[PDB]
């Protein structure tokens, strides 16, 4: 299962972004929503992975909101 | 049989008490740790995909090389990533090419934390302590 | 035009005498003068045409400055409908002393105070006419994504699902929406145009549709006979700022509800209706909105329509299958009463694009005039007119509140009033009968070989365009023809038709292309033939009705039809839940029992990857219960003494839901 | 209400009932705790009392579980089973629990009354969750000791700013200073109502208790005063966040050409960058509180919170930041109540500024990029736990010296606490050695360093100064009067008053005396700024007039004396009481 | 048996009547609270009227009835324009005054979709990308 793990990681990733109060910045939430809905309606895994890169790079863009060195440490 | 009916009623009320207490405890515990559980779940799923672009942007974002905007998809669009230390510059940049998100980017412009423009010839193993880190690299997709 | 000019009766009469001069039937510009509910369709159908030459600011309520104990209110004492003309209230109290609960409810519901005391608004995001902006800043409402249920997904890929090239794949997700959703979805009311209907034909299709609604019974009921299903459902605007509908069904004693309902039979209460964004799983990423109608409208419409609307849901075997369950052999019985001895059956199913937004005002008025023909004895004539005006002011062309701003809804049904599946069913039957009338008249006439049917075409044209009085002999005869050769089954817009195929090939009964034509000139939408199916082989049943496919299985000893869902829907309801606590699983075993009840008939499907969805849900219920008793043995040290969850993972508990005994 | 056992972190639902803090306890640990001590009350999701109509049996060894309630031996239904059985008190998660052996230490922590010398050394070498629990129960004991003080009642109102008080008979008088706020009452028939939060100070003439108040009420005869008690908030964060030596600097960006003054401190700045938390130890006036400002000027993009336990330590830090740091991007936090006046030159109560300053108790829940905790000698594990619960940051720098004077520990009366028990960090500086060390007295004249590098720091200090000839110390016995508990010495104020008409340049000197009451009472004779030795730690002065009041164990404490005499930047006069200490220093005779 | 079961039935019934009395008291108290809330809402919306122009237009009607849709359009003091992009902004309210409903309006504020204030010097064709559209421009009747 490779196509349907990116379609579920978009759901988890947009839930994380929404919990970090991305949606108080409307120009950013419009692009995050558009990337989410484009991944979910995708039939080719390459374009889904490019949109997933673009969407995840919103989460990595905000510095102190996550603690990436702690979350990635356990893996 | 009257006493056994009393015992059955008591054990049925005990059973409902066990079920209702468990449901309340588990539900309030799940609704409390929702942020941390979701973030841990997300990074588990991201490691499971084992993509070679997601891994690259995450392994850069651990070190401190995070983008300042959304990574673009179009050919010849603009990405501004902060590079904190010279070694992180050495790992990602070569000449003027810039290997990020498993894509090659052409560096346009490197500014400092004091917002002064900087040429890519100043970035040296020796001159770097004279720089004002963290650089902001503006690059364009190849 | 003068800005404050609201009474265009003389201009309508001048227009009617300039264009339709020799049209001999009387035209009452204000429909409050009309003689029955077939002179309301006539004059309403004319005012639909004429009211497009008058300024759009002059429709809507008519406020007037009244005084309550010396303080000046501005409240609405009428309405100026585009279809119904000018309607004046009859109980207006220019000097009142105090405000009871009924009068307070009326003055808070109606939009005269709210629009009259808000900032003017010019919303360029839409084309719909915008009235006012109550808040100081418009509200942008998002729709969050759904929560992932990772335990079930890892169980599903552990059982070998979701691989590449699977026949079962996730297509039903929770789509998120950015800020401008509610106002980029309300904007779809731009598909609603003012449609004049062919009035000599609508006044016959009304009689045939009324024949379809003949076996039921209805009337006004008192406030103590009204049954509300769920009372913790919000009460529209502005009443949701202080409580649910429980509060307004508890505060008003039955005298104060009977007084409000007897007030709406002599007065018009305009009403604000919210547009709520829906948060539910769907296959396509357009936002879905539901119009939450005020409790001042829902209470009175419940009392008016509840007896008929609860006698439609309690009749089995009719055309309108609302209230017939698909469980316990109900789907087999629905599908056997569709095939009521049509001669060479083909099944046919069509699809209205934008059913609730393109639907003209004339067909919604026809639906509300057919649901109110049951009041021949309980209501007078003017009572039925003022109930029609109250429906057209609270439902059809109301003030929609879309994110802190009052807009004018141009027309077409709002999906949240007290009669929406049923008014939708009346509209659906009306379009099928209109398609048959068009298909029968538009055939040549010399080519019609069957001498009975050619005489039926002749008598049909004569009863349409050459009579002014309803001809109950021919209305009964044409309804018998439609039931003999065009049997239908209707659930609010999902229709399955079992038409005679020799006739529809010869042109004597509506095929698909007749519905395409009818929806072109009477709905202003183009129904693309890639959404209408035709099933020539009856041992496969309807290809899709109410989103359940149908298959003919062997059960007990005989063959029955069973409904099975889309497997992607059932897996999407497993994997994506709309609340965080539903992710836990062990708390929600009833959720998976219900999903397995819905996904049971997939076991008899011949595609094996479909039939594994049921056993996936059974094994997941077993695993959930094993880990539930594991945790409830850790939290204590005694397992539950009585535990009857052992039957939710046997297939007999589920197969008992589709056998006809109960 | 489930939780985690303190000494093995298993899941559990019990709580010991006789312990003041109600620590969660697993089943086996709760049996070990209720079978050895006298703590026999346990609370589950409901208490373990006998649910008879009327019965008082709480001892968990006695009760039985029957039906859905706990009954004593003489009300049990025949379907019942004992709780305190099999070595495990029955609670939730009974069979998923791990026993422990620390119940020979947890008993001593939860049982003791914190008066002896050993209880603090046991509250500081246990595990981390026991360190938090011990600090919490010590705070609770110190709070409920304040209920043992007397109750005041007004006899007459001599003046609107001069009450007259009589205290309860047989109960000890509280000490009268702005730490202890009282509440008024008029409870007669007729309004058992609080009439304002007051605070006292003993006026110089007569038995007048000059009161400050929140309100503006007229006080009658019958108005009577009760001390307020503050509830101890429970604490969660560890005392020391675990260290992680990085490979290279993270989160901090160094600077080009920092200054010529902090040029010799660059190596320690790189060390602060590399570690997670670092500890700095130096003798007084040797650049410690200066180093924090140098950390500000070496990582200019780094948002910093400076913290201390006093208010004069954080005010000394505030002054140093005023001299060096840009004053627009700085702040200062003052609590709303604020019985004492603080430093007011920064934009007060604006925590979003890049350089926040605070007392550790009044911190707001925020983040940082490096947090500097000055004066760790005055910190208890409650304070380090609070600073680890509120402030989330990338690097921690704990600055201070163990040889100055500690947190007072009011309950401690029998024994002496060595430095390595003051808190965890002072233990770390006295166990493995500090990470950064700077000893060279850049503040005090070489006479002060010459006499203070022989008392505590055994000949390890040299000054960047010389004998400045303004260090006078005299020996005058000073016949004492006694205030509530803080003695007052009139004739030494007399000789200081003599040393104020006859030395004009010294009228900017600061008075330093070990007792709070004499510090208040020598302002009305002299008029100098006044500071107590305990609250003077960290701020220097040009000239200092120290007066040893009494020959006791408190004012003849060499650490208190050291922190008294190492604050004079250029000149000091020391009116001594003890003969040996007056011979121990080497000043002029006077 | 007769008397004991009688008293058990009796006390069950009395507790039922007490519970329904509680329910009636709660319903009537909540009705009082909702009536207070509706009355204060109506009276604040009374105080918010613009009584000069409203009296003028109501006294200019030949019956005393005016359509509701022209109550704001001729008596509102604040006009909120919601603008989705830049061409619409250039066409409807360019500059600091404009025209709508046959009056002249003066722009008192422009906020964006984030409720942040946007200065009028920002709204240009090259800074149109960086604004969080739609823009809510609040104007006052001149
Ligand atoms: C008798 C005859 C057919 C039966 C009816 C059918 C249609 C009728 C005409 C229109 O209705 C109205 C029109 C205006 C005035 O009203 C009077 C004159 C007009 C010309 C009418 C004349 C006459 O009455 C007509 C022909
Ligand atoms: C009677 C029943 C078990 C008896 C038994 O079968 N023993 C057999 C021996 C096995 N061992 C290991 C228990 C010994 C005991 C075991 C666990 C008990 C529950 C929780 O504690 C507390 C909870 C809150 C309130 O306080 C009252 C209700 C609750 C639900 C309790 C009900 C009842 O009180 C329970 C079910
Ligand atoms: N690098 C230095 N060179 C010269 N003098 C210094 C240096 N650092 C600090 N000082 C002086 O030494 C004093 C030490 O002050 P402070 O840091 O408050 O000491 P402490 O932290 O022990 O209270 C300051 O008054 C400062 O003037
Ligand atoms: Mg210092
Ligand atoms: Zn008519
Ligand atoms: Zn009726
Ligand atoms: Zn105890
Ligand atoms: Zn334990
Ligand atoms: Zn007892």
């Amino acid at each position: 299962s490779k196509m349907s793990d990116v379609k579920c990681t978009s759901v988890v990733l947009l839930s994380v972004l929404q919990q970090l109060r991305v949606e108080s910045s409307s120009k950013l939430w419009a692009q995050c929503v558009q990337l989410h809905n484009d991944i979910l309606l995708a039939k080719d895994t390459t374009e889904a992975f490019e949109k997933m890169v673009s969407l995840l790079s919103v989460l990595l863009s905000m510095q102190g909101a996550v603690d990436i060195n702690k979350l990635c440490e356990e893996m | 049989d009257r006493d056994a009916a009393m015992q059955r009623k008591l054990e049925k009320m005990a059973d409902q008490a066990m079920t209702q207490m468990y449901k309340q405890a588990r539900s309030e515990d799940k609704r409390a740790k929702v942020t941390s559980a979701m973030q841990t779940m997300l990074f588990t799923m991201l490691r499971k995909l084992d993509n070679d672009a997601l891994n690259n942007i995450i392994n850069n974002a651990r070190d401190g090389c995070v983008p300042l905007n959304i990574i673009p998809l179009t050919t010849a669009a603009k990405l501004m990533v902060v590079i904190p230390d010279y070694n992180t510059y050495k790992n990602t940049c070569d000449g003027t090419t810039f290997t990020y998100a498993s894509a090659l980017w052409e560096i346009q412009q490197v500014v400092d934390a004091d917002s002064k423009i900087v040429q890519l010839s100043e970035i040296s193993m020796d001159n770097s302590p004279n720089l004002a880190w963290p650089l902001i690299v503006t690059a364009l997709r190849a | 035009w003068d800005l404050l000019k609201y009474d265009f009766t003389e201009e309508r009469l001048k227009l009617f005498d300039r264009y339709f001069k020799y049209w001999d039937q009387t035209y009452h510009p204000n429909c409050v003068n009309c003689l029955d509910d077939r002179c309301i369709l006539h004059c309403a159908n004319f005012n639909v045409l004429f009211s497009t030459v008058f300024p759009p600011t002059s429709f809507g309520p008519l406020v007037r400055k009244i005084f309550v104990d010396g303080v000046p209110f501005v409240v609405s004492t009428g309405y100026h409908f585009r279809e119904l003309g000018v309607v004046h209230n009859q109980d207006v109290n220019l000097h009142s002393s105090r405000l009871s609960f009924k009068e307070l409810l009326v003055y808070a519901a109606d939009p005269a105070m709210h629009a009259a005391s808000g900032n003017l608004l010019l919303d360029k995001r839409t084309t719909c006419f915008s009235v006012a902006a109550l808040t100081n800043n418009v509200a942008f409402q998002t729709v969050k994504p759904g929560n992932f249920n990772k335990d079930f997904y890892d169980f599903a890929v552990s059982k070998g699902f979701f691989k590449e090239g699977s026949s079962v794949e996730l297509k039903h997700f929770f789509f998120a929406q950015d800020g401008n959703a509610a106002i980029s979805d309300y904007d779809y009311y731009r598909y609603n145009l003012p449609t004049m209907c062919d009035i000599r034909q609508l006044l016959f299709v009304v009689e045939v549709v009324d024949k379809y609604f003949d076996c039921y019974d209805g009337g006004c009921i008192n406030a103590n006979q009204v049954i509300v299903n769920n009372l913790d459902k919000s009460a529209g605007f502005p009443f949701n700022k202080w409580g649910k509908a429980r509060l307004y069904y508890d505060s008003m004693s039955y005298e104060d509800q009977d007084a409000l309902f007897a007030y709406t039979k002599r007065n018009v209460i305009p009403t604000i209706t919210q547009m709520n964004l829906k948060y539910a799983i769907s296959a396509k990423n357009r936002a879905r909105t539901v119009a939450g109608v005020s409790i001042c409208s829902t209470m009175t419409n419940r009392q008016f329509h509840q007896k008929l609307l609860k006698s439609i849901a309690a009749t089995r075997g009719a055309t309108v299958v609302i209230g017939t369950s698909k469980f316990y052999g109900g789907w087999h019985n629905m599908l056997k009463t569709v095939y009521s001895d049509v001669e060479n059956p083909h099944l046919m199913g069509w699809d209205y694009p934008k059913c609730d937004r393109a639907m003209p005002n004339m067909l919604r008025i026809m639906a509300s005039l057919v649901l109110a023909r049951k009041h021949t004895t309980c209501c007078s004539l003017s009572h039925r007119f003022y109930r029609l005006a109250n429906e057209c002011a609270q439902v059809l062309s109301e003030m929609v509140m879309c994110g802190g701003s009052l807009y004018v809804k141009p027309g077409g049904t709002s999906s949240g009033d007290a009669t929406t599946a049923y008014a939708n069913s009346v509209f659906n039957i009306c379009q099928a009968v209109t398609a048959n009338v068009n298909a029968l008249l538009s055939t040549d006439g010399n080519k019609i070989a069957d001498k009975y049917v050619r005489n039926l075409q002749h008598r049909l044209y004569e009863c349409l365009y050459r009579n002014r009085d309803v001809d109950t002999d021919f209305v009964n005869e044409f309804y018998a023809y439609l039931r003999k050769h065009f049997s239908m089954m209707i659930l609010s817009d999902d229709a399955v038709v079992c038409f005679n195929s020799t006739y529809a090939s010869q042109g004597l009964v509506a095929s698909i292309k007749n519905f395409k034509s009818v929806l072109y000139y009477q709905n202003n939408v183009f129904m693309s033939e890639a959404k209408c199916w035709t099933e020539t082989d009856l041992t496969k049943g309807p290809h899709e009705f109410c989103s359940q496919h149908t298959m003919l299985v062997k059960q007990g000893d005989d063959y029955v039809y069973l409904p099975y869902p889309d497997p992607s829907r059932i897996l999407g309801a497993g994997c994506f839940v709309d609340d965080i606590v539903k992710t836990d699983g062990t708390l929600m075993i009833e959720r998976f029992v219900s999903l397995a009840i819905d996904a049971y008939p997939l076991t008899k499907h011949p595609n094996q990857e479909y039939a594994d969805v049921f056993h996936l849900y059974l094994q997941y219920i077993r695993k959930l219960h094993d880990e539930l008793t594991g945790h409830m043995l850790d939290m204590y040290s005694v397992m539950l003494t009585n535990d009857n969850t052992s039957r939710y993972w046997e297939p007999e508990f589920y197969e008992a839901m589709y056998t006809p005994h109960t | 209400a489930v939780g985690a056992c303190v000494l093995c972190n298993s899941q559990t639902s019990l709580r010991c009932g006789a312990c003041i803090r109600r620590p969660f306890l697993c089943c086996k640990c709760c049996y070990d705790h209720v079978i050895s001590t006298s703590h026999k009350l346990v609370l589950s999701v409901n208490p373990y009392v006998c649910n008879a109509p009327g019965c008082d049996v709480t001892d968990v060894t006695q009760l039985y579980l029957g039906g859905m309630s706990y009954y004593c031996k003489s009300h049990k239904p025949p379907i019942s089973f004992p709780l305190c059985a099999n070595g495990q008190v029955f609670g939730l998660y009974k069979n998923t629990c791990v026993g422990s052996d620390n119940v020979t230490d947890f008993n001593a922590i939860a049982t003791c009354d914190w008066t002896n010398a050993g209880d603090y050394i046991l509250a500081n070498t246990c595990t981390e969750r026991l360190k938090l629990f011990a600090a919490e129960t010590l705070k609770a004991t110190e709070e409920t000791f304040k209920l043992s003080y007397g109750i005041a009642t007004v006899r007459e109102v001599l003046s609107d700013r001069e009450l007259h008080l009589s205290w309860e008979v047989g109960k000890p008088r509280p000490p009268l200073n702005r730490n202890y706020v009282f509440t008024g009452y008029r409870v007669t028939k007729n309004s058992k109502v609080q009439i304002g939060e007051y605070t006292f100070e003993k006026g110089d003439y007569g038995d007048a208790v000059v009161y400050r108040g929140t309100t503006t009420y007229k006080l009658n005869v019958g108005d009577y005063f009760v001390l307020t008690s503050h509830t101890v908030m429970p604490l969660s964060a560890p005392t020391l966040v675990p260290q992680e030596h990085y490979v290279r600097i993270t989160g901090l960006y160094p600077t080009l050409n920092i200054s010529d003054e902090f040029s010799s401190n660059v190596a320690n700045y790189q060390k602060v960058g590399m570690q997670k938390y670092s500890t700095l130890q130096g003798p007084p006036g040797t650049g410690k509180s200066h180093f924090a400002i140098g950390l500000a000027l070496y990582y200019p993009s780094a948002r910093i919170v400076y913290t201390a336990c006093s208010h004069a330590a954080v005010d000394a830090l505030c002054e140093k930041a005023l001299k060096y740091l840009p004053i627009d991007k700085c702040s200062r936090i003052i609590p709303a109540r604020a019985r004492v006046e603080c430093f007011d030159k920064f934009k007060v109560n604006s925590t979003l500024e890049q350089y926040v300053f605070c007392t550790v108790n009044a911190l707001p829940e925020t983040t940082a990029d490096i947090v500097v905790f000055d004066e760790i000698s005055m910190a208890t594990n409650y304070d380090l736990s609070v600073v680890n619960a509120r402030l989330r940051a990338k690097h921690y720098v704990y600055i201070g010296d163990p040889a100055q004077l500690p947190a007072p520990r009011t309950l401690l009366t029998k024994g002496t606490l060595e430095p390595e028990y003051f808190n965890s960090v002072c233990r770390l500086m006295k166990t493995i050695g500090p990470d950064m060390f700077l000893g060279t007295c850049r503040r005090c004249p070489a006479e002060i360093v010459d006499t203070v590098s022989a008392l505590v720091y055994d000949n390890k200090l040299k000054a960047h100064k010389d004998k400045s000839a303004q260090c006078f110390k005299m020996f005058y016995k000073g016949v004492i009067t006694h205030d509530v508990s803080s003695a007052i010495n009139r004739p030494q104020i007399g000789v200081v008053r003599e040393f104020l008409t006859r030395n004009p340049a010294w009228r900017k000197a600061v008075f330093i005396s070990p007792y709070n009451s004499q510090n208040a009472v020598a302002s009305k004779i002299l008029g100098l700024p006044t500071q107590t030795v305990d609250s003077s730690q960290g701020s220097e002065y040009d000239y200092v007039i120290f007066t040893q009041t009494t020959e006791t164990a408190h004012s003849c404490n060499v650490n208190r004396f050291n922190v008294a005499i190492t604050r004079a930047k250029v000149g000091i006069l020391c009116i001594m009481s003890d003969r040996d200490l007056y011979d121990k220093l080497q000043f002029t005779s006077l």
